[PDB]
């Protein structure tokens, strides 16, 4: 979490439920101002902080995005990494063959994949009750009105609905009672059956549904630029005219890529699965579709040859172990 | 070491020396000349790598304790193997943990893992 | 009375009628919505201290592994109770679970997650049906030196990129099939008495 | 039968005490009654009788309509890559014709061999 | 719905004659 800092210069104090103080680091980033960084992986941060008694200074990204190869170069974070601006990245950047010839990676904090984000738009009382339906019932009353002496005028209507003898009419009359009762039956069971007809809400069963293969021009992709997904589909050839067109529609970041879906504006969002779910978990009207399809973690990134290669993944080995990544997991992700 | 979805060794069809071609040979060595031939979703990662860069491999069971354990400070198993200097590598199902990544080098995990309970259904 | 009870000089008989058709609509809309109708983990204290809530209850895990260890270092007071309700292999570990001797197995997640899923199903469900706890993976080892690990992590991972490794679990990790009403009815009948 | 059971125990328990509290057999003519499809203190204290059996005819036919929803829920094979096929049950028995197009087809693939 | 309009048609015809 990235909030602006108060007038002081140190931002305001939070104290969720029982917690115990909030933990915040002075983020100095876009000119240049200082903020404060709330973090789940900043509160990771802090714990490998003792561990090896080193200390450090925090600072945005200079232009928000992560990393991928310009035309030759690097760009996002991975640009300051290589040039000498950072010693180490603390962010959720997934591993993949093409960044791991040039840094190295440790172990993942988690292990997650990616999925899509598309509307979660779920919405008549009675449907059938008209044209012929609702003119049969008139007909039927009507006639067995005058079909013979008031008193039985109004049974017709009463004994359509449960209650309030002329011989052959009183037999008539007998075998006409039932006749109210499975005619209605029918009704009972009628909206019983239009409750059952349902919408088809699986819009995207993964990559492999027909509407990916061939895209029309009703459906909107979009991923976020220079990102790892962005990588995933300049791997495959068969997938060339996956983004030939829908490329031009890639969003600048995933925090309005999200709101895109929500105005109705964009149709398919894919993007990481432990971010995704936690945002379907708040909005309450979104939901994600598919399934998992390139399996990857969350690794600190470090430039190569560095003398901590050892240090940070024995640390995040042996959280999980203890259950810190579990305490975390409560407080910042799966609570609601 | 065999494990039954992982790992799968078979009396490789003694007929006369050979089995089926889906599968590589493999050796009990131990410190009766049987033969046998083991396959698996291991295995085919190592078929895979083999090809990719150039090399042979030599696949024996391991006939010492199992998947690995420090006793009397002397490790037996799949990691005494490694620790040891009696063999290059080892492949099959190793949980990367703190005590033996600190001794042994690991790589990039296949597929995720930890710590489950199931119970009958009812 | 009787009019209000039968919803559940023909001047009241009007709306009574219209009462009565009242009565047709509640029933069948009922039917809308009952036709559309059709030990946990280690946290609890279950498992932790099992003597002082439920005795009835065992444990095991074979005891050479790696949950052994992870267990024995973190929960110290668990792990003095398996060693009487210890038990070798996996598969001898399934008979006795589903006789009726043992309640709960703790063992890895990708084992036990295809077994589970396998024609050994349709008995056996994992408890955590998406939860694992000290979450890890496997890997090769190999010396400090390692010439060969810089090739084969880069090799691992370009699989990943393409539908390699996920072209093989679907096909060695496959598998197929992965009274009531006493709260309301003694409330609905203590309800009546008071009136 | 349990449910029955619990349900018919309870219509000699509960209709006696509204009639003691008001005041032999024909009380209870007047509950059958209602328990099927045909004072005044007791009229609605006695009334809420039937929605009491209202609702377990409502139950017996929301389990019974649901009964034939699953119908057929038996699946027996989806064809070819089904698990079963790929992995032999030892017990699920595959068969041909010898020396036909079949052993041909099976013959030329590697991933089969088992 | 023509089912329906069949059984009241057979109910019509048969008090009638
Ligand atoms: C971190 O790793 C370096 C290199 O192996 C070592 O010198 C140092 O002691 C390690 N830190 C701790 C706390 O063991
Ligand atoms: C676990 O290791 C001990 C070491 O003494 C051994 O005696 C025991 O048989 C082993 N149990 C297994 C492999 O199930
Ligand atoms: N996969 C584990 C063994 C299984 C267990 O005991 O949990 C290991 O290699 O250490």
């Amino acid at each position: 979490y990235v909030k602006p800092t108060l007038s002081d210069g140190t931002c305001k104090e939070e104290f969720t439920v029982n917690g115990d103080p909030v933990k915040k680091v002075i983020c100095t980033g876009p000119h240049t101002v200082p903020q404060c960084c709330y973090g789940f992986c900043i509160d990771l941060l802090i714990k490998l902080a003792r561990t090896m008694n080193f200390t450090y200074e925090v600072h945005l990204v200079a232009d928000g995005k992560f990393g991928t190869q310009e035309r030759k170069e690097w760009n996002g974070m991975m640009g300051e990494l290589l040039s000498g601006q950072a010693d180490m990245i603390v962010a959720p950047l997934t591993i993949n063959n093409e960044r791991a010839q040039y840094i190295e990676f440790s172990k993942p904090f988690k292990y997650q994949g990616l999925t899509i984000l598309v509307k979660k738009e779920i919405p008549s009382f009675m449907q059938p009750f008209q044209s012929t339906l609702w003119l049969l019932v008139g007909l039927s009353v009507h006639v067995v009105a005058v079909m013979l002496l008031s008193s039985a005028m109004w049974f017709s209507w009463g004994v359509l609905l449960n209650s309030g003898r002329s011989f052959s009419a009183r037999i008539l009359g007998m075998v006409w009672a039932g006749f109210a009762m499975i005619i209605v039956a029918s009704y009972t069971a009628n909206l019983a059956a239009f409750l059952v007809l349902d919408r088809p809400e699986e819009r995207i069963t993964g990559i492999n549904d027909p509407r990916l293969r061939n895209p029309s021009d009703k459906f909107i992709y979009a991923t976020v630029k220079q990102s790892s997904v962005d990588i995933y589909f300049r791997r495959q050839v068969e997938l060339s005219t996956m983004y030939r067109h829908m490329e031009k529609h890639n969003y600048e970041s995933a925090a309005e890529a999200i709101q895109a879906v929500r105005d109705n504006k964009l149709h398919a969002f894919i993007w990481d699965s432990a971010v995704l779910e936690f945002e379907a978990s708040q909005k309450c009207d979104l939901v994600t579709t598919g399934e998992l399809f390139f399996r990857s973690g969350f690794g600190i990134g470090m430039r190569k040859d560095s003398p901590w290669k050892q240090n940070v993944s024995l640390s995040i080995l042996k959280s999980h172990e203890n259950g810190f990544m579990e305490d975390l997991d409560k407080t910042w992700v799966r609570y609601q | 070491l065999e494990e039954r979805p992982f790992v799968i060794v078979e009396p490789a069809d003694p007929i006369s020396g050979t089995c089926i071609r889906d599968s590589v040979p493999c050796r009990s060595q131990l410190n009766r000349p049987e033969k046998r031939c083991c396959k698996g979703f291991c295995i085919d990662i190592l078929k895979r790598l083999a090809h990719t860069i150039g090399f042979s491999y030599d696949l024996y069971l391991v006939t010492n304790g199992k998947h690995g354990k420090k006793i009397d400070g002397v490790w037996n198993g799949m990691i005494g193997e490694v620790f040891y200097q009696r063999a290059d590598m080892a492949i099959g199902s190793l949980t990367i943990n703190e005590e033996r990544s600190e001794i042994v080098d690991f790589s990039v995990p296949f597929v995720e893992t930890g710590i489950s309970v199931m119970v009958a259904r009812s | 009375w009787l009019l209000w009870a039968l919803v559940f000089g023909t001047t009241s008989k009007i709306m009574v009628l219209v009462w009565a058709f009242f009565a047709v609509i509640f029933l069948a809309s009922y039917t809308a919505n009952l036709a559309a109708f059709m030990v946990s983990g280690l946290s609890d204290r279950k498992f932790q201290r099992p003597q002082e809530q439920y005795p009835p209850l065992k444990f095991g895990t074979v005891p050479n592994g790696s949950t052994e260890k992870n267990i024995r270092s973190n929960y110290p007071d668990m792990h003095s109770y398996m060693v009487r309700y210890n038990q070798p292999r996996v598969e001898e570990a399934l008979t006795q679970l589903k006789a009726g001797k043992l309640d709960a197995f703790i063992y890895d997640a990708a084992v036990l997650n295809y077994m589970a899923r396998k024609d050994e199903g349709c008995k056996l469900v994992t408890i955590g049906s998406g939860k694992v706890f000290a979450t890890t993976g496997y890997g090769i080892a190999l010396h400090k030196g390692s010439r060969w690990k810089r090739p084969i992590d880069l090799a691992l991972l370009q699989f990943l990129g393409d539908d390699e490794i996920e072209m093989l679990e679907r096909l060695w990790l496959s598998g197929i099939c992965h009274a009531g009403v006493f709260y309301m009815l003694l409330v609905a009948m203590g309800l009546s008495l008071l009136v | 039968s349990t449910l029955w059971l619990l349900v018919g125990l309870s219509v000699h328990v509960v209709a006696v005490m509204l009639y003691l509290l008001d005041r032999l057999s024909s009380a209870m003519w007047f509950s059958w009654g209602v328990l099927l499809n045909s004072s005044f203190s007791a009229r609605i204290l006695g009334m809420v009788w039937a929605g009491f059996a209202m609702i377990i005819v409502a139950s017996y036919t929301a389990n019974l309509a649901a009964f034939l929803v699953l119908d057929r829920p038996e699946e027996r094979i989806t064809g070819i890559n089904d698990p079963r096929l790929r992995n032999p049950s030892d017990k699920f028995i595959y068969a041909t014709v010898k020396q036909s197009s079949v052993d041909i087809y099976f013959r030329r693939q590697v991933e089969l061999s088992t």
